[PDB]
């Protein structure tokens, strides 16, 4: 499965996404320091309910200064307080953001300890424009993570008649002493499976081995004019994307169709249902159709359908063998 | 490589396989993918792959239709070849096989053809012959000509043609409406087993044919008429392709002594001569009673003419002899020895699950209204088997058929598809049909998996745990293969040895003290051989001897006449408990309300050595017996279970039922005259209480756990 | 060696067939020399009630035609007779005239010295490490017949073999495997059984 990394453009896999934003992200701090921290903070943190947490807290000490601007005990941000240790300090970033919307990190005696500690405190320059915070507080707060886009890999592809002709060994249909044992020992295994006195979950123990394989799908459509049409979707993925895709594919995206599923259910443009709960995954096949009312007129005025996919597509077509 | 073995369809469509996605994925087709099908003889299917979660890794699921168009059968191999070059068709011509066309007539595209094809893009190669089934018909058609070819894809856009009259059947093409595997619908297990005896020297004779050592020579099939005895047989027979021959008492014991004889071992010769062969002897008790019975030379003489056709299998190759039975102790004890007979089966009568399987088999070519539910019916059918399922069909289509052939006013020799097309079978006439079936087998014995689960016992949380890791531990890694459970009763005995049954899906068999009184009285305690013999048959399962000192106590229990705590039943059980080993899948509970007077070697270890009591439910136990009590019908907010359950300090789990269904009674009684409320009301539990009392004496409490006491 | 059990004992009396009891004896005089042990002699007083039963004796069809054959048996042909009972106080005593079983042994629950013997005769087939103390074992198993310390030994040897094997995916049977094999193996014999057998050979002194 391939993505595209939404900072850079680049081709990645599956398990190179998250080493190459991480890395654009990081080099972004040269052109917007709060744009790279706040995607920093977002991106890099897989626990986004901390995120979310932290992220408000963040605005909180921000609106703090900005209700009182007059009172030094507002102007610096403890590192060490319960609620920041908790939801700030525990996610990678977020200091960065401090530095990048004009706090500073210094060191200052406790009013009950010895040792020094840890405080943002916001600079006079910025203190005096709190309208600067306030646009930074906003871009924090609706941000998201960074997550490269599945590339759909739109591909046609012409079957060749070539790959159907195979003429088989005349020793094909003699099995084998493994193959003859085999098939006995799995007559006697099932016989003994049906005889076993057992529990639920010795049960389940067994069941449960087939759940876990998939998490995307290959869907084909097999297209009135012998063309196939490919593309790559997740298993969330909703019917809807399906159609999209094939419209973005059609020579006329606005021409009404419908999409059979391999079941023989048919797939309608306007349910909201994924992929994985509808049977499309790992992969399947759909039967591509006409709206019956344009295919009336198509058929009336002498028109011979003969081409259903756009030539921008075509002309890149590819063989199957 | 891309070849798998061939194995039974769990998806009955005619245009499609199944394959495990791990195969799918090395051929790099998708679902829904047309691929081709290499069979024998230069022949090939073309076919719409899927997959599933329980198709084998190395084996292709396809049902008969698909098979014999390649000309294969299950167990043999065939090669996958995608085929994604394959187009939709312009122009089909169809036409019927003569055989399935015969006394209807009409539109037969309209009927059938039109709505098989229409919208299913189902893949079509010239030759193919595939099954439309509908107006209580089993109609096959055969493709003869494709203007694509050789093989394509029916569009809506494609045209469909019939013209020409009906094809007569090839000798090398098998009937579509032979009775086969998929014409079997309860008693999996069993048709299993046969297949594990049966099929490997059928498929495979040159296994058997180089060693000095024979496949079995006989499997008895016993159990009530009208179970599938020789549906299974004709079966295995048609599926692997073994010659069969039909025997039965009648027919032999008909003939005049000579003749008689000559025809049973002239069949016998047959069989060879078409070896491999399959030869079902029915109504093996007929052919075969035991002499001592009868002092005819005939019925002797054949019995010895069958001991020696048995024993010359040994140079007849390939022959198997199956028979069948009504009980394996009515038929010549000689035919039972080493060799002959020496293997059984027993079939016995369908669960609600298998009747329900029959019911759908039986309607395969039926239209049914929609409010017919199959399923209810197989619930409300108990006692019935196989045979009589197949009549409450028949005359609930037949009791259709009236009703709108009485409009139709059609005389004639045939009868048009579109009449037939139009009629459906509803709910009134599988109803009326039901009360018209009597069942043939209400009398006996009916094992079935019970409906008991664990929801359905308050309390004994502890008693729960203990039954799950006496059947799991030697399961998941001397283990006991039973327990006695004690105490006051109403506290849940029973329950909880069906509640283990139901959670293992075991059969469960239940015997109360009629029966084994019945056994005692009458002088057949040697049924008790064919009670242990039946929970071996019908592992897993768990046997539960109920009021085991029932015999004791109608002997006089606390006075006693010429016996005590043992009797003839009880020391048969003991005998046959002797003989069952732990890795026989059969639990044994038993239960008793009077453990003072039972006989204690029950209770000797190797039988049953777990010994659990059951006392009365505490308070927060009573409140989990009310709710599940109550679980199944509407009760009010205002209805404090947990204070009755504080009052009721000396009530049985029984004793709290009570009361919860003289509540339900009122709900009903209140309901009913208001139509001529909606949920049980804390006034019909205030009255339930006024004349619900416990059963369970204190001193009857001391006496149990001076017991529990005794033993530890 | 011929084994006789209860089952066959109580089978011949309700299906009136004694007549198998003329095979029994009629084996042991074909097999000589033999011993031919008849378990659970209780089961015939037991047949007619046992705990309760009727007003009379124990005497009934199967008893008379064993101690028939019995009577019949000479000693001339190498055949011993040896019986067994978990009840002797309900055993018919014409068994145990002359001439019949006669002699009567007791044979109680192992004792400290006995339970250490059965435990270590038990594990002459397997390594035994040093730090098995097989005595302390016999002292914490007061209650346990010799056929519960059989599954003790039994038990620590499997628990052994499972370590060992899992080791190759242990050459001795260590005293973890003694300890753990205690966790599972319980008495078979209650305290108030053994009184019962305790004051029964009291009585016959
Ligand atoms: N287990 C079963 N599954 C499906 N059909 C069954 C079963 N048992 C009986 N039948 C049906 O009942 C009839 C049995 O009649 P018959 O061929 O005489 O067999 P038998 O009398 O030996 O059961 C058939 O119509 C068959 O389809
Ligand atoms: N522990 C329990 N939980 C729920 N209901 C119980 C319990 N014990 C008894 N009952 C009620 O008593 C009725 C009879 O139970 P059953 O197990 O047949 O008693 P027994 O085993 O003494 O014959 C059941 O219908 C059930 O409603």
């Amino acid at each position: 499965v391939y993505f595209t990394c939404p900072l850079t453009g680049a081709t990645l896999r599956k398990d190179q996404r998250d080493a190459c934003i991480k890395e654009a992200i990081l080099l972004h701090f040269s052109t917007d320091p709060v744009a790279a921290s706040i995607m920093k903070i977002y991106t890099f943190n897989k626990d986004q309910d901390r995120v979310k947490l932290g992220v408000d807290t963040i605005a909180k000490y921000l609106d703090n200064i900005h209700l009182h601007p007059e009172e030094e005990k507002y102007r610096k941000i403890k590192l060490q307080n319960k609620v920041f240790q908790e939801r700030i300090n525990c996610l990678e970033g977020t200091h960065e953001f401090f530095e990048a919307i004009g706090f500073q990190k210094v060191l200052l005696p406790a009013q009950d300890q010895e040792d020094p500690e840890e405080f943002y405190v916001l600079s006079e320059t910025t203190l005096a424009q709190p309208q600067s915070l306030e646009r930074h507080k906003e871009q924090l707060l609706a941000a998201e993570p960074v997550r490269a886009k599945l590339d759909r890999q739109r591909r046609v592809f012409q079957p060749s008649p070539l790959a159907s002709q195979f003429e088989l060994p005349g020793d094909f249909f003699n099995l084998t002493a493994e193959e003859i044992k085999r098939e006995q020992r799995l007559r006697s295994e099932a016989v003994e499976r049906l005889s076993v006195l057992r529990t639920k979950a010795m049960r389940e123990k067994e069941e449960q081995r087939g759940l876990r394989k998939y998490n995307y799908t290959l869907l084909r459509v097999r297209l009135p004019d012998g063309c196939l049409l490919q593309g790559t979707f997740y298993a969330r993925e909703r019917l809807g994307a399906v159609y999209g895709f094939v419209r973005e594919a059609l020579q006329s995206d606005w021409l009404p169709f419908e999409l059979l599923a391999s079941g023989g259910q048919k797939l309608s443009e306007d349910e909201n249902l994924a992929l994985n709960e509808c049977g499309l995954v790992p992969s399947a096949l759909l039967t591509f159709s006409w709206d019956m009312a344009v295919l009336e007129d198509i058929k009336a005025a002498g028109a011979e359908p003969d081409s259903i996919l756009k030539p921008e597509l075509l002309s890149a077509i590819e063989k199957l063998l | 490589p891309n070849r798998l073995i061939v194995d039974e369809a769990i998806n009955e469509d005619n245009s499609v396989v199944s394959l495990s996605q791990p195969k799918m994925d090395e051929l790099q087709l998708f679902r829904g993918d047309t691929v081709l099908l290499k069979g024998k003889k230069r022949r090939e299917a073309v076919c719409i792959v899927l997959s599933d979660d329980t198709c084998s890794d190395e084996k292709i699921r396809m049902n008969r239709v698909v098979r014999n168009n390649l000309r294969v059968r299950l167990g043999d191999v065939i090669s996958i070849q995608p085929c994604p070059d394959v187009k939709y068709g312009k122009r089909i011509h169809v036409l019927p096989i003569d055989d399935t066309v015969e006394g209807i007539t009409g539109n037969l595209f309209e009927v059938y053809l039109k709505p098989y094809f229409l919208e299913a893009y189902r893949p079509i190669r010239k030759g193919d012959i595939f099954l439309v089934r509908g107006g209580m018909r089993a109609v096959e058609f055969k493709v003869v000509e494709t203007d694509p070819s050789p093989y394509c894809i029916v569009a809506p856009d494609t045209v469909i043609h019939c013209e020409g009259e009906p094809i007569k059947r090839e000798d090398e093409e098998e009937s579509l409406n032979e009775v086969g595997y998929d014409d079997i619908g309860g008693c999996r297990k069993q048709l299993a087993q046969i297949k594990e005896m049966v099929e490997l020297p059928l498929r495979h004779p040159a296994l058997f044919k180089a060693i000095g050592v024979k496949p079995p020579r006989g499997i008895l099939l016993y159990g009530p008429p009208g179970t599938g005895k020789t549906l299974i047989a004709r079966a295995v027979a048609n599926e692997t392709g073994a010659f069969f021959f039909l025997i039965n008492g009648p027919e032999i014991m008909s003939k005049l002594a000579g003749e008689s004889e000559s025809n049973l071992r002239k069949a016998f010769e047959e069989a060879e001569k078409n070896a491999p062969a399959i030869i079902f002897i029915d109504e093996l008790d007929a052919i075969a009673p035991k002499r001592e019975k009868t002092h005819g030379e005939v019925e002797r003489r054949i019995v010895s003419q069958l001991l020696t056709l048995m024993d010359g299998l040994k140079q007849r190759a390939h022959v198997i002899v199956m028979a069948a039975t009504n009980r394996p102790n009515s038929i010549d004890p000689a035919l039972r020895r080493f060799g002959r007979f020496d293997r059984e089966v027993d079939i016995g009568i369908p669960d609600a699950t298998g009747r329900l399987e029959i019911l759908q088999i039986h309607t395969k070519n039926m239209k049914l209204a929609d409010d017919v539910d199959l399923e209810q019916v197989a619930n409300e059918t108990h006692g019935h088997v196989g045979a009589d399922l197949a009549a409450l069909c028949s005359e609930a289509a037949l009791q259709a058929i009236r009703k709108k052939m009485d409009l139709i006013d059609l005389e004639d020799e045939t009868i048009d598809a579109e009449v037939m097309n139009s009629l459906a079978v509803t709910m009134d006439d599988f109803r009326w049909a039901l009360s018209q079936s009597n069942p043939s087998a209400l009398r006996e014995t009916v094992v079935e998996v019970p409906q008991v689960t664990w929801e359905d016992i308050g309390g004994l949380e502890d008693v729960k745990r203990e039954l799950q890791e006496l059947v799991q531990y030697p399961v998941e890694h001397t283990p006991s293969k039973g327990v006695l459970f004690y105490g006051p009763p109403g506290c849940g005995k029973t329950l909880l040895a069906k509640a283990i049954a139901n959670e293992c899906q075991a059969n469960f068999i239940s015997i109360k003290g009629p029966e084994l009184l019945t056994m005692w009285f009458g002088e057949s305690e040697a049924n008790v051989r064919e009670i242990f013999d039946k929970a071996r048959q019908a592992a897993p399962c768990v046997l539960f001897f109920d009021e085991l000192d029932s015999i004791a106590k109608a002997r006089g229990g606390n006075i006693g006449d010429g016996g005590g705590a043992a009797d003839r039943v009880i020391n048969q059980i003991l005998t046959e408990m002797d003989g069952m080993s732990t890795k026989k899948n059969v639990f044994i509970i038993g239960a008793t309300n009077r453990p003072d007077i039972i006989d204690p070697a029950i209770l000797r270890p190797g039988r049953l050595d777990q010994l659990i009591y059951i006392p009365l439910p505490d308070e927060k136990s009573r409140v989990a017996i009310l709710k599940a009590n109550l679980r199944k019908s509407p009760v009010a907010k205002d209805v404090d279970l947990e204070f009755l359950a504080k009052m009721t300090n000396g009530f049985s789990g029984a004793d709290l039922t009570e009361i919860c269904q003289r509540a339900c009674k009122l709900a009903i009684r209140e309901s009913i005259e208001s139509e001529i409320v909606p949920e049980i009301r804390r006034d019909h539990f205030e009255e339930a209480m006024r004349f619900a009392r416990r059963s369970v004496s204190d001193n009857d409490i001391r006496k149990y756990e001076m017991f529990a006491q005794t033993l530890q």
